[PDB]
């Protein structure tokens, strides 16, 4: 139903692309979010998309101005450019509808920040 | 047993007609309908405080929040009276509507009638955003569609 | 104003494969203002009847019952621009192709009808022969 | 959220739960029943509207269980007859105050106050 991919290791400083695939059923909803998860705390929502078109883009306040979040309609992708990372963005992410209820989790992507 | 209507008019296509009704005093409200000429996916779907319609939507003021709370989901006990959440608009536009809310009534202090239904253009983040405009209107965008809300029986 | 303008006709053979595709220009150019495309066809002497019909705000595709499996409507939103795929054509379908948009909050039944449609396009001769 | 009744019965036996809604600052929109099995997820069991008339029931419990409402004491029941021994749970009260009918009754995604629950066993 998900499908994360795209993170890894990278040194503080650097940047990834993390690409989900989302089924069409959970895409046509058009409300997608990248959330993060650090182990203790919750999957906090740190990047919305939704609108038509191309779709508008929010950001938290820990990420606002460092991330981008955008999508491919004809793919059903939706794609999170995270640019100056820094440790405190070491967690896991995921990719689920966001504005109603939250489909199954799927594997996500770890991001670890260390050099 | 009360009813009220709401016909939804806005600047672009998007247009609608939203029915309400309560049984009960202070009980449970039905809100059923169909919004059209909508992009396809979720959008915001809140009722705002002021019936007022002189600037269009502008004019319909804040979410109601009558007991002064933050901005969240509407399962959620942390939300604006006025918060309904989100709806959803199919490869057609077509956004049926049905959902049944306690929190609001047509009658008492949380009485609707008379206040602006507002649909919104992209979706509510029920409060979860994690930032301030989240906390307030729920980054729903702008506001495409309202009306002001009528008794109907 | 929101004028539309065709291309891709000419002369084909029965059983041929043509891409009518229609490019939008001006007009209010915000994202959440939806139209219903729609393909209008006019023959000699007879009415406009309209083939296929496509929604800017989603993805639904609706057909006349004139044409089965043969028509495809399809949308590049980022360009705002209607494709239209006409293949395994037929000697009837020689007509004049106008393509034309109208509100999008358009009640089902009214979406592939003439009257319902707002601006028109200029229209361009797709001519089959057998 | 308080619940009363439950326990332990044999294959074929019958037992009857009630909730009674405490303390809730709004009123009722869908009030039941949900079960979480020994090592399983919970499952819708059968819930009610505020109408008194409006219930939706699990497949597994089809025909066999029973939701009603009392409304003067706003308390829910439901009877729950020849339990089979896939009928073993802690049975969770569940309460409403918005529901989107675009959605499941019966999904625990769909309700955020619930209740102590009760444990309802079956031999054999
Ligand atoms: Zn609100």
């Amino acid at each position: 139903q998900l499908q994360e991919s795209g993170g890894g290791l990278v040194q503080p400083g650097g940047s990834l692309r993390l690409s989900c695939r989302a089924s069409e059923t959970l895409f046509s909803l058009y409300a997608m979010g990248w959330y993060r998860q650090a182990p203790g705390k919750q999957p906090e929502l740190i990047a919305t998309i939704s609108g038509g078109g191309e779709g508008t883009g929010n950001y938290a306040d820990p990420v606002k101005g460092r991330f981008t979040i955008s999508r491919n309609n004809a793919d059903n992708m939706v794609f999170l450019q995270m640019n100056n990372l820094k440790p405190e963005d070491t967690a896991v992410y995921y990719c689920n509808v966001y504005g109603t209820n939250l489909a199954p989790w799927g594997q996500g992507t770890q991001v670890t920040v260390s050099s | 047993a009360t009813k009220a209507v709401c016909v939804l008019k806005g600047d672009g296509p998007v247009q609608g007609i939203i029915n309400f009704e309560q049984k009960e005093s202070n009980g449970p409200v039905k809100v059923w309908g169909s919004i059209k000429g909508l992009t396809e996916g979720l959008h915001g779907f809140h009722v705002h405080e002021f019936g007022d319609n002189t600037a269009g939507c502008t004019s319909a003021g804040p979410h109601f929040n009558p007991l002064s709370r933050k901005h969240g989901g509407p399962k959620d006990e942390e939300r604006h009276v006025g918060d309904l959440g989100n709806v959803t608009a199919d490869k057609d536009g077509v956004a049926d509507v049905s959902i049944e809310d306690s929190v609001i009534s047509l009658s008492g202090d949380h009485c609707i009638i008379g206040r602006t239904l507002v649909v919104h253009e992209k979706a509510d983040d029920l409060g979860k955003g994690g930032n301030e405009e989240s906390t307030k209107t729920g980054n729903a965008g702008s506001r495409l569609a309202c009306g002001v809300i009528g008794i109907a029986q | 104003q929101v004028q539309l303008q065709e291309s891709g006709g000419g002369s084909v053979q029965a059983g041929g494969s043509l891409r009518l595709a229609c490019v939008a220009s001006g007009g209010d150019t915000r994202p959440y203002i939806t139209y219903w495309m729609g393909w209008y066809r006019q023959a000699p002497g007879k009415e406009r009847e309209g083939v296929a019909t496509i929604y800017t705000g989603g993805s639904g595709t609706y057909y006349s019952d004139s044409v089965e499996g043969r028509f495809t409507i399809s949308q590049d939103k980022a360009q705002r621009t209607v494709y239209l795929q006409m293949n395994d054509l037929k000697p009837e379908d020689t007509a004049m192709y106008y393509c034309a948009a109208g509100n999008g909050a358009l009640p089902p039944g009214r979406r592939l009808s003439p009257q319902n449609m707002d601006t028109w396009g200029p229209g361009t001769q797709v001519t089959v022969s057998s | 959220l308080q619940e009363s009744g439950g326990g332990l019965v044999q294959a074929g036996g019958s037992l009857r739960l009630s909730c009674a809604a405490s303390g809730l600052p709004y009123r009722t929109v869908f009030m039941g029943w949900f079960r979480q099995g020994p090592g399983k997820e919970r499952e819708g069991v059968a819930v009610i509207n505020a109408d008194g008339v409006s219930t939706y029931y699990a497949d597994s419990v089809k025909g066999r269980f029973t939701i009603s409402q009392d409304n003067a004491k706003n308390t829910v029941y439901l009877q729950m007859n020849s339990l089979k021994p896939e009928d073993t749970a802690i049975y969770h009260c569940a309460a409403n105050h918005f529901f989107d009918y675009s959605r499941d009754p019966l999904a625990t995604a769909e309700y955020n106050y619930w209740g102590q629950g009760t444990q309802v066993t079956v031999s054999s």
